[PDB]
């Protein structure tokens, strides 16, 4: 009957070493054992990790970002989450930290994680990601196993000191806005296209989209349709957008499928209409 | 027991991550070694981590003037600029002149003021040797009182996303390929200016013409069968040789690399893509 003498002696010191963890008085009594334990792992570990680094506004990074830090083990393990990332996912960095990444994405983006942990610089890594979030527009109102999928585009580095730390953002669901068909073709588009590109909204309405893209970022756009087509949501790189009598202008677009079912495109004009003596489609010859 | 398997692991775990025994004895070292050392991680550390994550650097600028009020030195090895220019100028100095109206729109706080969120894409002034160099940074930040007073608190980071082909040149002298697009038929419905060094055509010289008409009659079999091929191949890519008509150097032997554009969703064929190179 010693036995259990000495196990109440261990779990209060487990519940000393709680009190030890760098959260909240009284956050403390909402965990567990085996959580308890876990957080204090991956303390130490981040201690570890953030020793080796060589090295009043700091607290201006984390506000300034709009999606959450993560770091990620070779092996797929959340070595860490901010804080914020409760608002992305609902789940707090309390229930996340210590567990497995692959244990919290949707299963088909897993070859790409891990392709990912193995144009671009050799080291620097851009990947969509769906993970697990418990968020509505009401809060946090699904319990985990009714959880939906969250696209993340995710952009980071690959640091041996071994990690990849990304910047994870979420795509806004819908001010330049087109609608499109899964085909891409235009339902709809934005007055401002005249004083942007040249073209009327009704003259681009039944045209396809990629007509209007420069062929040097056809494959660029195409991958991006891809994963908004299988994803979801997605978010392009620059590309150029062709002016209706010649040139183009540099633009990044997110998009979202809605809904029977569409696609809500949101653009961002990154540049005005470059080369515009320069045709480079038949349609521009046709217009000019 | 699943659940103190994983409490062993655990235990032993933590035993290999102390710097120092039984489950208890090692739970109550973990306890004084806790001590050792309330977030998770220090602004600090956090600072550097974001750091290493974003090739990226922080701003605070005055919403009305734009004034630079502070400038991290991340912004030498980000923009090549020493905070010798950014210091005493505005955020307007370092924009690209066509970005300052939709700068000064986001630098307004007419709608949304105090803690109210920004998120812009502008082109600032890298080190030049010359002559300005842009580049495009992506901003995120938010509003804040600057103990006249309202300021922009905001982040900037280059590749965010994957770098477009700006360009194709894979040389510095004469270019010597284009990239074109036709239709089923094999008309010219985009091309690139590069047509004009290859083959000395202007770019309204070659759309609305077949590419055919290009091409010498000795070759037009071997150029339509491959055509015919990348219909049927569907994203795959086949390479022709033919004589192709140029304006001036009579025929010029060219290899024309195609493939069909798949529509993503309908798998129709969208265009086939070309890379015309003079072999
Ligand atoms: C994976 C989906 C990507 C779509 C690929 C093709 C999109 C072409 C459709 C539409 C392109 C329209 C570009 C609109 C320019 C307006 C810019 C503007 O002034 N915005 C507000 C200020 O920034």
């Amino acid at each position: 009957d010693a036995a259990r003498s000495r196990r109440s002696q261990e779990t209060e010191v487990l519940y000393q070493l709680a009190h030890t963890l760098p959260f909240a008085r009284g956050v403390s009594a909402h965990l567990d054992k085996a959580s308890i334990m876990r957080l204090t792992i991956s303390y130490l570990r981040m201690h570890r990790l953030c020793a080796a680094g060589e090295w009043p506004l700091d607290a201006c990074y984390l506000k300034a970002l709009e999606g959450f830090v993560m770091v990620l083990t070779a092996e797929g393990d959340m070595a860490y989450l901010s804080e914020n990332v409760s608002k992305h996912l609902g789940l707090s960095q309390l229930e996340l930290i210590g567990h497995s990444i692959f244990d919290f994405i949707h299963p088909c983006d897993q070859e790409e994680l891990q392709d990912a942990l193995t144009l671009e610089a050799p080291t620097e890594r851009h990947f969509s990601l769906r993970m697990k979030s418990t968020l509505t527009s009401r809060g946090r109102t699904l319990n985990l196993k009714a959880a939906t999928w969250k696209v993340l585009h995710c952009s980071g580095h690959m640091r041996a000191y071994q990690c990849l730390v990304l910047i994870c953002e979420a795509i806004p669901h819908p001010a330049f806005l087109s609608r499109h068909s899964l085909d891409m073709k235009f339902t709809y588009c934005d007055e401002r296209i005249a004083e942007v590109a040249g073209y009327s909204p009704d003259d681009l309405i039944g045209c396809s989209a990629y007509e209007y893209i420069h062929a040097l970022d056809s494959d660029a756009v195409s991958r991006s349709i891809h994963t908004l087509l299988s994803k979801g949501q997605a978010v392009t790189g620059q590309y150029r957008f062709l002016a209706r009598t010649g040139g183009y202008l540099w633009t990044q677009t997110q998009a979202t499928v809605v809904s029977s079912e569409s696609i809500i495109c949101v653009h961002f004009l990154i540049s005005r209409v470059e080369e515009t003596g320069v045709v480079l489609s038949l349609e521009q010859t046709e217009q000019h | 027991r699943r659940r103190r398997n994983k409490m062993t692991a655990y235990i032993t775990e933590l035993s290999d991550m102390v710097p120092t025994p039984d489950k208890l004895t090692i739970l109550r070292m973990a306890v004084s070694h806790m001590k050792s050392l309330p977030s998770f991680l220090t602004d600090q550390e956090l600072k550097h981590l974001i750091l290493e994550a974003a090739d990226g650097f922080l701003f605070i600028v005055s919403c009305e003037t734009g004034r630079v009020v502070y400038v991290s030195d991340s912004v030498t090895p980000v923009l090549n600029q020493p905070q010798s220019e950014w210091f005493g100028s505005t955020l307007y100095d370092q924009v690209h002149p066509d970005d300052v109206d939709k700068l000064r729109e986001q630098l307004s706080t007419s709608e949304n003021a105090m803690g109210s969120r920004r998120s812009f894409i502008c082109r600032m002034r890298c080190g030049t040797s010359s002559e300005p160099h842009f580049v495009v940074v992506h901003c995120t930040g938010y509003i804040k009182a600057w103990p006249s007073k309202f300021c922009l608190v905001a982040i900037g980071r280059l590749q965010v996303t994957s770098s477009p082909n700006c360009t194709d040149m894979s040389n510095i002298c004469q270019p010597t390929e284009f990239i074109s697009r036709h239709n089923i038929e094999g008309i010219f419905t985009f091309v690139d200016h590069r047509c004009v060094a290859t083959v000395g055509y202007q770019p309204q010289e070659l759309l609305g013409k077949n590419i055919v008409e290009f091409c010498h009659p000795e070759d037009q079999q071997l150029l339509r069968d491959s055509f015919q091929q990348v219909v049927k191949l569907k994203g795959q890519v086949l390479s022709v040789m033919f004589r192709f008509r140029s304006k001036t150097r009579e025929w010029l032997w060219m290899r024309t690399s195609s493939f069909t554009f798949q529509n993503p969703y309908s798998d129709e064929i969208e265009y086939i893509i070309c890379t015309n190179t003079n072999v």
